[PDB]
RNA sequence: AGCCAGGAUGUUGGCUUAGAAGCAGCCAUCAUUUAAAGAAAGCGUAAUAGCUCACUGGUCGAGUCGGCCUGCGCGGAAGAU
RNA sequence: GAUGUCGGCUCAUCACAUCCUGGGGCUGAAGUAGGUCCCAAGGGUAUGGCUGUUCGCCAUUUAAAGUGGUACGCGAGCUGGGUUUAGAACGUCGUGAGACAGUUCGGUCCCUAUCUGCCGUGGGCGCUGGAGAACUGAGGGGGGCUGCUCCUAGUACGAGA
């Protein structure tokens, strides 16, 4: 799953490389984000001419999975490397501009059409 | 609801902790020392623009806004916890004044810009904090500094887009009904409204403005003894200032003077109100019931002289209303200057 | 007490029986029967009903005063009958009966249903006014306040079920 | 519904003026979609005023959309018409979001 | 209504046409007859005695045997009784079968689960397992400290400890059938029931919405 | 409804009553004055 | 105490007053026919209106009103196995 | 004549002076959201950085991250970071031995359960001839949490937000 002091790559070309799962939103004693959740990321590694600088604290979107994702019918969406979609503090929107990378079609069922539209695959 | 402005407040900043003088005991150590935890900060008031309000109906019965007392030290080295901080929401555009040689300690100027008003009391040191070799069992304790008792007078400027100036006798509160669903109170009687009221045209969805009625004002307004000219304060912020004359008024008789009195104390407020782009348009058009309305419009219109493009509409119902107000917002749209 | 120093008088048409401490005031407009305290007396005599404690009970006068005033509205309601009036004020508010019950519609999410006792009967001479026909007061009492419950009007637009003649407080509130 | 959801959507769309209506008929490349229908927005009030109008109409046509993005933000705001994704957005959020790339 | 008795031969999963797999536990029900039918006037309370199965002769003893052939019954596996529902009546003697469970929707299963022995604090009550390093010292599944000091100077009653966990009735509610066959007597209930494969089962219509 | 020890007419129009073994005061004119614990 | 009625006449009293007709401000607060009416206490109207109050008449018919002293009670009265 | 102390871990229980959920009164309660008071203890009541810290400040969630009692609950359940016997050092005091409710580095946490208690599981006997089953229920125990979205309805309210 997804936990806190999690090491993350990204799904998109925002500017970060590396955030840190530190935080995930839900609910009380929330342990763990699935493949469609939100949580809070701090940026480790990030490009110097991108969109977010280092340090910085915002919303994330899971992606992928290590541990994979359960269909109705007992088949799994494995991945190698777990990956987030930034997003806006105040508002849920995507901050990158093009989604690089397979997705699955979880976030479909919870309404996350941006990054679903604009991947270009599953 | 409606639009009310100098509205005063009271606010207290949160008093600073206070300190205890205590000791420390253990099983094995009789003279432990002095262990007592410091108070805790006080609370502190904060001020908030949000571009939401636009009145201050909330702040004319003047609540009495309290900061919680700061946590008070407890012993064994507990520092008391400080007092949240307490948010007031304001408008945009408010002046904060207090009482007594009091001055304008900050503009409102966007949404979420934070201002400071009073700032909350010191925490009180507990013993721990004056122990030394001159003396090695302190018993004094300091009480946490006091909040600020300040008196706070809040002004705000009307923000409607569009502002009104005739007199009594002119359809100004009915021209909201027309335009509008305000409801404001009509009647043939002078002086029927006694503060502004506001109103939004929403014929569109992509596109509205805020039209404000004022109460009107007589020959002798100028001066005083009225009303005052203190309601015409509430502009210098309408891009457009609507001017309604009436057409042979019932108890008037007199179209060709009192069609440009308004002019004579416009003239003569603070500084003749820079001369905005005011329009002229009259009302009561159905009560002229054919060709004779529109023979007295050029009549009155040309005693002033302007020339320049006069409406003919009637405020009981439709007849220029839903054409002038797209002409209004016309204006609005290549002047976005406020 | 000093109330009950005035006996009542029954109109023609009218058959009180007695049994003991039960009253019947059986007539025009249906059959009741009420139970007494065990303290109070009511004694048969010409067309005139007094009332009377008994020696001993430490309450006295102040407890059969309370049967002649309940005595009182039995034969009200059996020559006369009671009345009681309801109306309705608001946009959306509506009433409508349906045999032995009474349909609301008051801004709610699903229609309100009131079932009614066998003696009480309800009529709309409007879709904002009910008027409700009983023998006992008590008992249209309690039916009018189980309406007036639903929607015990507001003081700031008065929107709500009322009773004709009653007063409600009118605020002119303004913040927030 | 096929073939005629896209002249449905199209003529809801500029039944409320829109501008600049462009159709991309993504027959194989994307696997989500048969169709994608963008179009422009001149203010925030006009992008939210457009997505409840078209997604209105769809529930009296007899479609439920599977759900919206952009309701608190108009930046940008999708509509999920089964077969169809419907993007109205501002004038910036063309140019950010280049969309001809699919 | 009243339930069945059966027997739990395994589980499975069902594949449904929009390719949702269900998965399904099997229980196989024998024609329960009812041995005994109790009244008011005999009992105080109604209900009925049915049994399942086969159970051999030579273990089957006289005092069962005569209670069989008083009802004109075959030897049983075990007897149970269900209670009725205030209109509906059986006879002494007659055969239940499954396809009364075509409308109920929703079943309660009852069972005796697995039996896990003597089982510990962490095992039975979920505790948390202390630290298994910094210097800790022969403490690790310890149920810790189980009470205060002198002044309750006791032990309550119902306080957490280990001890012998499982093999004892449990009761699962608001189980969704998904078929039931009666050439086969066969019922499909989704979910999983409780006990091991080849336990006794009790099913009954469930009670609650 | 303020609920204290003292209890009084506040105003002429201030019944006072007993119920349920509590004193109360009950204004007809307007809610503010509903008293307890008498 | 309830109930049924009356409760004005110069007079919108003068001034400031858009409006002060009793009840936003001040003033005198006298004086007319009456069983009684105060340019007057409260609600309401911007102000007129529209409700009361002080006070009077009629039916009803026997105790009613508010101060003291004293006995016994009520609330005030929330803690941990 | 003795490890027994503070903090942390595990395990909890009780009170209500109620943090949330529940039912209301008043309001200077248009609505959402708030202010105060009454009833209500069934359930629930956060993760990390700093410091040994309880407490706190900070970052981010939740409906909330309640107040207290129980040898400031709990070391014959664990930890030994705080303090701290024996070592050493700094600052100060004293000529000095040494000392300092001053600081810093390091520094043994024993017990096979007799009784009450509690968690489970049996033997004996009784229930009036014996035996095999199946049940009623006198009583006892467990559980009772709640977020978000949609329809109602952009409806009531609100000039609009
Ligand atoms: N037939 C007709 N009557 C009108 C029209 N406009 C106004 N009136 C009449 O003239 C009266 C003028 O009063 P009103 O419009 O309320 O004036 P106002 O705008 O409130 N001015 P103020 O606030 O200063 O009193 C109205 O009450 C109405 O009887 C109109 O277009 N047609
Ligand atoms: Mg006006
Ligand atoms: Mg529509
Ligand atoms: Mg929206
Ligand atoms: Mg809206
Ligand atoms: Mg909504
Ligand atoms: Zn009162």
């Amino acid at each position: 799953m997804i936990q806190e002091q999690t090491m993350l790559n990204v799904a998109d070309n925002s500017g970060a490389r590396r955030v840190m799962c530190i935080k995930v939103l839900g609910g009380s004693h929330r342990r763990y984000a699935g493949v469609g959740d939100i949580i809070k990321i701090t940026i480790k590694e990030a490009i110097p001419r991108g969109k977010v600088k280092k340090g910085d604290v915002l919303k994330a979107v899971v992606v992928r999975t290590k541990k994979g994702v359960r269909r109705p019918d007992g088949s799994v969406i494995r991945f190698d490397g777990n990956a987030c979609v930034l997003l806006n503090n105040n508002s849920e929107q995507p901050i990158g501009t093009r989604i690089f990378g397979p997705v699955t079609r979880e976030l479909r069922s919870e309404k996350f059409m941006k990054i679903i539209s604009l991947a270009p695959e599953v | 609801m409606k639009f009310v402005d100098e509205a005063s407040i009271l606010v207290v900043a949160g008093d600073g902790g206070n300190g205890c003088v205590s000791f420390r005991r253990e099983k094995y150590i009789p003279k432990g020392g002095p262990d007592g935890g410091d108070g805790g900060d006080g609370g502190d008031v904060w001020m908030e623009a949000d571009e939401n309000l636009n009145t201050l109906i909330d702040y004319r019965f003047e609540k009495s806004f309290r900061a919680e007392r700061g946590q008070n030290g407890a012993s064994r080295d507990c520092t008391g916890k400080r007092g949240k901080d307490v948010t007031i929401k304001v408008p945009v555009g408010t002046r904060v004044i207090d009482q007594g040689t009091g001055e304008t300690m900050g503009d409102m100027t966007k949404h979420g810009q934070r201002l400071l008003v009073a700032k909350g009391g010191w925490h009180g040191l507990g013993n721990t904090r004056f122990k030394s070799s001159v003396n090695r069992t302190p018993r004094q304790k300091t009480n946490g500094t006091p909040g600020d008792k300040r008196e706070l007078l809040l002004e705000l400027m009307l923000l409607a887009d569009v502002g009104m100036l005739g007199m009594p006798n002119a359809g100004k509160s009915t021209f909201i009904r027309a335009v509008s669903a305000a409801k404001p109170k009509v009647a043939d009687y002078p002086f029927t409204t006694l503060v502004p009221s506001l109103g939004v045209v929403r014929m569109d969805n992509e596109k509205s403005f805020v039209v404000a009625d004022i109460p009107g004002l007589i020959e002798g307004a100028a001066e005083g003894a009225g009303l005052g000219i203190r309601f015409l304060k509430h502009l210098e912020r309408c891009r457009v200032l609507l001017h309604l004359i009436d057409i042979d008024p019932i108890d008037g008789t007199d179209p060709v003077e009192n069609a440009r009195i308004i002019i004579s104390e416009l003239e003569k407020y603070s500084q003749d109100l820079a001369t905005k782009p005011r329009w002229l348009v009259f009302n009561k058009i159905d009560l002229l019931d054919k060709v004779e309305a529109e023979e007295k419009a050029k009549a009155i219109a040309e005693a002033l002289g302007w020339e320049d493009k006069y409406y003919l509409i009637s405020a009981a119902s439709g007849l220029g209303v839903k054409d002038l107000c797209w002409d209004v917002m016309t204006f609005i749209i290549e002047n976005p200057v406020v | 007490s000093r109330v009950a120093k005035a006996p009542v008088v029954v109109p023609a048409g009218v058959d009180v029986k007695i049994n003991g401490q039960v009253i019947t005031i059986k007539g025009k407009n249906g059959e009741l029967t009420r139970t007494l305290n065990d303290a109070v007396e009511v004694k048969h005599a010409d067309n005139t009903l007094t009332f009377g404690p008994r020696d001993g009970y430490a309450d006295g006068w102040a407890q059969a005063g309370t049967a002649r005033a309940l005595l009182n509205s039995m034969v009200i309601g059996v020559t006369e009958g009671f009345t009681k009036k309801l109306q309705l004020v608001g946009v959306g508010y509506r009433a409508a009966v349906k045999g032995n019950v009474i349909n609301l519609s008051l801004g709610f999410s699903h229609p309100v249903d009131h079932q009614l006792p066998a003696g009480i009967t309800a009529e709309c001479p409007t879709q904002t006014e009910i008027v409700l026909k009983g023998a006992d007061k008590q008992v249209i009492g309690q039916v009018a306040a189980d309406l007036r419950a639903y929607r015990r009007p507001e003081p700031y637009k008065g929107k709500g079920v009322r009773y004709a003649d009653e007063v409600v407080r009118t605020k002119e509130a303004k913040k927030k | 519904q096929g073939k005629a959801l896209q002249d449905f959507v199209i003529d809801k769309i500029d039944d409320l003026k829109g501008q600049d209506i462009i159709a991309l008929d993504v027959q194989g490349k994307s696997s989500i979609t048969d169709c994608m229908i963008i179009c422009t927005g001149t203010s925030s009030r006009h992008v939210m005023s457009i997505a409840d109008h078209v997604v209105q109409e769809s529930r009296a046509a007899g479609l439920l959309p599977l759900g919206v993005e952009g309701e608190n933000s108009a930046d940008w705001i999708v509509v999920d018409l089964g077969d169809v994704i419907v993007h109205v957005m501002q004038e910036e959020s063309r140019r950010l979001y280049e969309l001809e790339k699919l | 209504m009243i339930g069945l008795v059966g027997k739990k031969v395994g589980m499975t999963r069902i594949f449904t046409e929009d390719g949702v797999s269900i998965p399904v536990t099997v229980i196989e029900v024998e024609a329960n007859r009812v041995t005994q039918v109790k009244d008011l006037a005999n009992d105080g309370y109604r209900a009925i005695q049915v049994t399942t199965g086969a159970k051999k002769a030579n273990r089957v003893t006289k005092p069962e045997a005569g209670h069989f052939a008083k009802a004109g019954v075959e030897a049983g596996r075990g007897l149970w009784e269900f209670r009725l529902a205030e209109g509906e009546e059986f006879t002494v003697g007659q055969s239940i079968s499954v396809e009364l469970f075509a409308d109920v929707k929703k079943v309660d299963v009852t069972g005796t689960s697995k039996g896990k022995g003597f089982a510990g604090t962490v095992k039975r009550w979920n505790f948390r397992t202390q630290d298994a390093t910094h210097g800790n010292s022969l403490s690790h599944r310890v149920p810790g400290s189980i009470g205060q000091n002198q002044t309750p100077g006791k032990v309550f009653k119902g306080k957490k400890m280990a001890g012998q966990m499982g093999n004892e009735r449990v009761t699962v509610q608001s189980l969704d059938v998904v078929r039931v066959d009666a050439e086969r007597n066969l019922l499909l209930v989704k979910g999983a029931v409780p006990g091991a494969t080849g336990s006794d089962l009790i099913v009954k219509p469930a009670v609650k919405a | 409804m303020k609920v204290r020890a003292s209890v009084k007419k506040l105003c002429r129009n201030c019944k006072i009553v007993k119920r349920d073994g509590v004193i109360r005061v009950i204004c007809s004119a307007e809610p503010k004055h509903k008293q307890r614990q008498g």
